[PDB]
């Protein structure tokens, strides 16, 4: 189904999850599809943010460090995981002004 | 049957040092005296909050390990999700 | 292609734990890479850190003659190797026949219109023939013994061994080159089997997957992939890269059209179903 | 001892978006951690729907209202874009 | 031959689930296996877990003359054992005396040109004769009342009560050997029943089931399956192997047309109905 | 139809101050809450068997969600209640 949904995030097994997650008596066949593909854009937004500050931090990996970056740095990934811790993260770097010398 | 020296006063392994690493990166660059015991009450506090839970859900799954997944479900219920820990 | 799992040792991988998920049968660092932790876990002396080290230093490093010479001619030679041709036209047009034909001219040298290959015929009707096949063999002068011999034959019962022969036939074509693997009445299972309106899905899922297992194949041994269709699915059109449609001229006579090329012309050509062939049509 | 993961997924999802860029497993971890996240945040609004709806059925409709109910702005009608046509492309 | 199920017990399915699944009218391992996990499960008292556990463990256990001889030439030598053969013909063609032939032709010796086991008449036209039978056995020497020990028969009043009999043959065709299965009008149930246009899908189903599972006896015992068909369905082109076309020459000598085979010629041969039997045309 | 509360809160209501009514307004404030309170307790519940790979929510896996989701004494004398009505049902 994934093949046949032009997706890479695994359509049987979001359906198989959707199932025995106890949401509902019932599961229409687009369901597992169109969760799949908004799970697979939304890590896909992600990585590539995160790909963009390993690259400006001229690393070739990502770490946690730039996924981090990637989400503190984008508004609306900012207000969708406002909420949420990243390990090993770290903060942005931000000094209030009046903090700094004259 | 070879326990550990009990343990105690802990909440004192919280140095100053550590506490005004921590208010660095959060952006402090002056820092009262008495914020340090005030910041180890409020760790305590906070701590106490999550491990309660979590030792919970160690005990309603009838084990005596608590788990990284415990701590995780302790923290999402607290409004505190936590990314990297699941698995 | 493959990436074999020999290649994770050189990631620090000690080659112990390699030897040990060669055990659990998995032989490439693609086979071990996309696959979780626990598979490699559940190696007896595997521990976790081992294949946290083996996942993460793992993704590191992951034309055939149809023997009618005018037909041959609308095909622009003959089939070409590596890729599905579908012929769809009704009973006794000769697609049995056409088969048994293939099975032969497969065999035949490249520069005679073959693939230099043996030959797969997973037969699902019960038609199969090796006296035809034999027949074939003579007319193009080829050894029907020999073409029985790069012939593996099976037939499937229905879906569940219709997919389950695939499985059989990616390891043996691995030991064997062959050229042509032959489906003949491949929808028919999939019309008695799935019988039903509300498993229209569920036999373009088993045919999805069908389709998908000899896309592989076929990419993976660069051999004609030959499946026969009667038109009383919209997944095939995807699927197909030539249909064929195939009609009765009376006699042994039978008309062809090409019905999808995305290259070739909608053009039709006659032919013939002869004793010893499937060849052209001579009036 | 089988554990199941979206890490296959993810890493082929990243070669698509950076085909020179690795990424550690911690990170992978945090990756993990994310789709497990927002799987829980759209099935339980979308189960939610069903039920204020009378309905025994979540379908991409239930989905996509939830998707626009979790997902700020721009991230949204992206995210609507690409489910639809997911969806229609299976239906085909 | 069968695999009584039975057999499936020792793969360590548990007996109760054998008898649930004796009760289903699935007799041996050879029956249980090739069919799916449904069949077993809808069964009262087995889980999908048992039918898993059986289809796996299932997968690991598992010419009759004609009497004309101028028609075994046209066959090559008579009915192949384990297949349908059609032959669709005229009323007084002699269809009823074929069937009366065969169901003794069927216990010669195989080197005689039988099959060397017990035959089934099925009857849905009351023309059953065992004085016919017993008229066909002195011909060629067999036992009359060895060729009606030989043959169970039972007259199927309508298409519920005609693929209910198939479920006794089944598990009688277990404990006996078999060579002939004969169904006589066996289209005409689905004439008299279903002989509505929208229900022209219905009688289609029924008829694809009951050839299912004729095949799957076939399979299973590697009998000859004789039915007789009356053409004044497309559905039977794919289940026949061999259809023949009879028609009447006057007096008692009939035409015989070969209308299908994949392997065989259309080609033709005339025979005669003789008190004795169905035998060559002696002009 | 359309179903409330209402009945029972007044019925308790009797019990703990026999001579006092309710408004409408203040009887819907009630129905929101026991609402809201029973959707928090059975979806921890839920949560919890499922996190434990069970599926069926027992009187256990309420206990559990309510020592979460209550503060202190109400923890203490809810689950005491609980505990006790648990008890006098069975037999």
């Amino acid at each position: 189904r994934s093949s046949r949904a032009g997706l890479q995030f695994p359509v049987g097994r979001v359906h198989r999850l959707l199932r025995k997650g106890n949401y509902s008596e019932r599961v229409g066949a687009g369901a597992p599809v169109y969760l799949a593909a908004v799970l697979e854009y939304l890590t896909a937004e992600i990585l590539e943010l995160a790909g963009n500050a390993a690259r400006d931090n001229k690393k070739t990996r990502i770490i946690p460090r730039h996924l981090q970056l990637a989400i503190r740095n984008d508004e609306e990934l900012n207000k969708l995981l406002g909420r949420v811790t990243i390990a090993q993260g770290g903060v942005l770097p931000n000094i209030q002004a009046v903090l700094l010398p004259k | 049957k070879r326990h550990r020296k009990v343990l105690r006063d802990n909440i004192q392994g919280i140095t100053k040092p550590a506490i005004r690493r921590l208010a660095r990166r959060g952006g402090v660059k002056r820092i009262s005296g008495l914020i340090y015991e005030e910041t180890r009450g409020v760790l305590k506090v906070f701590l106490e909050n999550v491990i309660r839970d979590a030792v919970t859900y160690t005990e309603h799954a009838k084990r005596k390990t608590v788990t990284a997944m415990d701590v995780v479900y302790a923290l999402k219920r607290q409004g505190r999700t936590l990314y990297g820990f699941g698995g | 292609g493959p990436q074999p799992i020999s290649r994770l040792e050189q990631c620090g991988i000690n080659a112990n734990d390699v030897k040990k998920l060669e055990e659990a049968g998995f032989h490439t660092v693609e086979a071990v890479a996309y696959a979780p932790k626990k598979e490699l876990i559940n190696i007896k002396g595997i521990s976790e850190a081992k294949a946290d080290k083996i996942l993460a230093e793992a993704a590191k490093l992951v034309q055939i003659t149809t023997g009618s010479k005018e037909l041959d001619k609308l095909l622009q030679g003959g089939i070409e190797t590596g890729s599905i041709t579908e012929m769809f036209g009704e009973f006794r047009t000769g697609k049995t026949q056409i088969c048994h034909t293939l099975a032969v001219t497969c065999q035949l040298p490249i520069d005679r219109g073959g693939g230099e290959g043996k030959a797969m015929y997973i037969d699902t009707e019960g038609t199969f023939r090796p006296e035809r096949l034999l027949a074939v063999a003579e007319r193009y002068g080829l050894s029907g013994s020999d073409v029985l011999d790069n012939v593996a034959y099976a037939r499937a019962f229905n879906t569940d061994h219709q997919t389950q022969l695939l499985y059989q036939a990616s390891a043996m074509m691995v030991e064997s080159r062959y050229a042509l693997l032959i489906v003949d009445s491949a929808t028919a299972l999939y019309r008695t089997d799935y019988s039903g309106r509300g498993e229209l899905s569920a036999r373009q899922m088993h045919l999805a997957r069908f389709l998908r297992m000899l896309l592989r194949l076929a990419d993976e041994f660069g051999v004609a992939v030959v499946i026969t269709n009667q038109v009383v699915g919209n997944i095939i059109a995807h699927a197909s890269t030539t249909r064929l449609y195939l009609r009765k001229g009376r006699g042994e006579t039978r008309i062809c059209k090409i019905y999808d090329s995305p290259c070739l012309p909608e053009a039709e050509a006659m032919f013939a179903i002869n004793a010893d062939g499937v060849g052209d049509a001579k009036d | 001892s089988r554990k199941e993961s979206y890490s296959i997924y993810v890493y082929k999802v990243l070669k698509q978006v950076h085909p020179d860029t690795g990424i550690s497993s911690k990170a992978m971890g945090i990756m993990n951690s994310f789709v497990n996240d927002i799987f829980e945040r759209i099935a339980g609004e979308a189960s939610r729907l069903a039920h204020y709806n009378k309905r025994s059925t979540i379908t991409s409709r239930e989905i996509q209202t939830a998707v626009r109910l979790l997902l700020p702005g721009e991230l949204a009608k992206h995210a609507v874009s690409e489910g639809t046509k997911a969806v229609t492309k299976y239906t085909s």
